[PDB]
């Protein structure tokens, strides 16, 4: 298999998602519009992404290994809109939101710049990364837990779900920069992209399923 | 949670097909190195994904 | 669950280092089919050991 | 690593366990005594297993392979005295017993016959061994499952935990019977004696950890 072909893969996952999404969507009223939006978004920037991936587009050499610069783009882009999805269901305000966003924007920034820097020196920044996502991390179990503890039923349930999902998953990512070829490069170019289609797709596809399972049912009951 | 699992069970043994598949490519080389490179690859790999496995199933099937 | 997934997390890493020892010891020999032997080996294995962590974590934390 | 490291291994994680049980045990009635009595045979017979091939003992020369005597008789010997636990909590009569361990029998007779066949027709005893795992799998999740729904809300949910368990776990052996030594030796004799080792550690003391934190929640409520 090769690396084009675990693109192709994931741009048709993220696709599938982003149609399951928009459909489901279609059923929605003022209060559940904007979640469902933000999915699309979500798993629409990740399929064009990675079909820029598969084109043989952004695959910079840096030293002796390869940084897919559309990857850490995406991240960009998409993580804070996830961030945007949770601290929604948390009901954070708008200072609230800005924290979050601005820890979660440090981390993508902070490994995008890492993997484009050839010296040893790309580790410090991998290391501003990691603090930035202990905070983040610490936002989602704490003060963002507390908010959504105050919202209905259903809604803190999913809350915690989608919380428990992307602090345990989100987690791997580093470990996956670090053994990859940004890092040691104990992980093939082939195995560091097929973990990744598979982390992305859990973490965006698979986290707006679980969101459409709860939303229909708390909407039947 | 079944479609969950056979989703966790088939995308493993797909990782695995993967894994193997450059296993044998280092293999066909007669480079002895070159195998323990894409086996040592194939191992972290691997444990990685049980990670994320456990991870997704963990947060799905816990409440 | 906790010490469920400690212990999950914990043994993944020392099945991936006998697996890697393997690979490693058939490394040292120079025979690149040796070392194709032991991955199989491993990429199955790790395999399996999925099947057995997913299927513990789905019987203690389902119901 | 070695066998012998491997299989001291699984002889002290049996040991302890049946240390955990014996002492867990010191506290219980009429009603009680039966399930920590069986579950220390369990993991004290496999105990004793393991230090016979640790010691170098029971390792059978097969063909082109290496078969574990004590593996086998082990199994004879414990699983059904897992089955009869399982059938306690389900609420068998001694027809019911009979006929599970029957089945029960038949799967690890087949299995260790099969083991040591050099010829192509230890794939018939294979065979033979897998139909009447099937058959015991329909009996634990039928018959039993049945019976079991009859008892108390604390029983019954044991009951179908370990069965879950039990279930699950018992059917990934045969897959390393076909892959290893005794099938197509893709696994190593190393990666088959590990695998074997963590299964046996679930299916016995996992098994016996989950139904010691079962009777405690019970007895204090
Ligand atoms: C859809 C894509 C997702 C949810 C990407 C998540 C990526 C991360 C959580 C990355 C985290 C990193 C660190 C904590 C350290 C620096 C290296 C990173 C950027 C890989
Ligand atoms: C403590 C040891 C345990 C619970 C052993 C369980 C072993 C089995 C469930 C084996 C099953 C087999 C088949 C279904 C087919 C023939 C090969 C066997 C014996 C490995
Ligand atoms: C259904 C869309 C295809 C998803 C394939 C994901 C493969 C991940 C790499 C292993
Ligand atoms: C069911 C909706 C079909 C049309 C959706 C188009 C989404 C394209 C995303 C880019
Ligand atoms: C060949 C090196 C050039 C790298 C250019 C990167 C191309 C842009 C990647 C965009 C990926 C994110 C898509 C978001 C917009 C929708
Ligand atoms: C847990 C996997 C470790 C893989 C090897 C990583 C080697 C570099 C680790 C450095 C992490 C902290 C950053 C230190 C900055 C100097
Ligand atoms: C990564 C380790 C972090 C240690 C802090 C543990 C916080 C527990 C909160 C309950
Ligand atoms: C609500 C209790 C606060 C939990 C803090 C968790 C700390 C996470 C460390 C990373
Ligand atoms: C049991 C729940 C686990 C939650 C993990 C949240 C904290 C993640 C810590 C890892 C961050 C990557 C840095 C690794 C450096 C080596
Ligand atoms: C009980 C909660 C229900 C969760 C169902 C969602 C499971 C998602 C499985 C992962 C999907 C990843 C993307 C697949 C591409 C098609
Ligand atoms: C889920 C995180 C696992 C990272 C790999 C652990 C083993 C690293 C050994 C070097
Ligand atoms: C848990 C059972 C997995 C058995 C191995 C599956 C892959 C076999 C390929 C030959
Ligand atoms: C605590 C007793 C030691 C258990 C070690 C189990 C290792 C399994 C093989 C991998
Ligand atoms: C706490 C009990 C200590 C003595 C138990 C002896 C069990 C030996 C099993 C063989
Ligand atoms: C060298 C070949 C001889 C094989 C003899 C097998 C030895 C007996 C194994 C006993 C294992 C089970 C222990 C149960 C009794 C307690
Ligand atoms: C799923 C893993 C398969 C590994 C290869 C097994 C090869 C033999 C399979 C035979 C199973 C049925 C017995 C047929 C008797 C003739
Ligand atoms: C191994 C496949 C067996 C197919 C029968 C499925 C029975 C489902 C019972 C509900
Ligand atoms: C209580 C319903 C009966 C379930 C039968 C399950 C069949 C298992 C096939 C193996
Ligand atoms: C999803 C729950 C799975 C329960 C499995 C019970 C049935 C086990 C079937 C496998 C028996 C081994 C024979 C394999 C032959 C190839
Ligand atoms: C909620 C149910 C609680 C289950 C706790 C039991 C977990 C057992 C973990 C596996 C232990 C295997 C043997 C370890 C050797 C020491
Ligand atoms: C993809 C589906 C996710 C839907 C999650 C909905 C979570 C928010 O819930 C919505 O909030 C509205 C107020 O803004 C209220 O009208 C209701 O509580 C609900 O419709
Ligand atoms: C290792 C601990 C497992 C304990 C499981 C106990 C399940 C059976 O429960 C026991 O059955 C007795 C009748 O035989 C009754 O006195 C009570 O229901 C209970 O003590």
């Amino acid at each position: 298999v090769g690396l084009t072909t675990l693109f192709w893969l994931g741009a048709i996952g993220m696709l599938v998602g982003t149609l399951a999404f928009a459909w489901a969507g279609r059923d929605a009223g003022s209060g559940e519009r904007r979640y469902y939006v933000t999915l699309v978004g979500i798993s629409g920037i990740a399929a064009v992404a990675y079909v820029v991936m598969a084109l043989g587009v952004g695959w910079v050499p840096v030293a002796e290994r390869t940084v897919f610069a559309p990857r850490y783009i995406d991240w960009i882009l998409t993580t804070p809109l996830i961030v945007y999805f949770l601290g929604l269901l948390a009901g954070l305000d708008s200072r609230e939101f800005g924290i979050v966003i601005t820890l979660n924007t440090v981390v993508m920034l902070a490994g995008f710049a890492g993997a484009m820097v050839p010296g040893i020196e790309r580790y410090a920044l991998f290391g501003m990364g990691a603090v930035a996502f202990l905070g983040l991390v610490y936002y989602l179990v704490g003060p963002m837990t507390e908010s959504a503890s105050q919202r209905s039923s259903g809604i803190k349930s999913l809350y915690v779900r989608l919380r428990n999902l992307t602090v345990i998953l989100w987690a791997i990512y580093p470990f996956i920069w670090l053994l990859g070829p940004p890092g040691v490069a104990l992980l093939t170019p082939t195995v560091d992209v097929a973990l990744i289609v598979y982390l992305d797709l859990v973490t965006k596809v698979g986290f707006g399923f679980i969101a459409l399972d709860a939303a229909a049912t708390l909407r039947a009951e | 949670m079944g479609a969950v699992f056979i989703f966790v069970g088939a995308l493993t043994v797909l990782f695995g097909a993967i894994a193997y598949g450059e296993v044998t490519a280092a293999a066909a080389t007669g480079d002895a190195a070159a195998v323990q490179e894409a086996a040592v690859s194939a191992i972290l790999g691997l444990i990685i994904l049980l990670g994320i496995n456990l991870g997704l199933v963990a947060a799905t099937l816990g409440g």
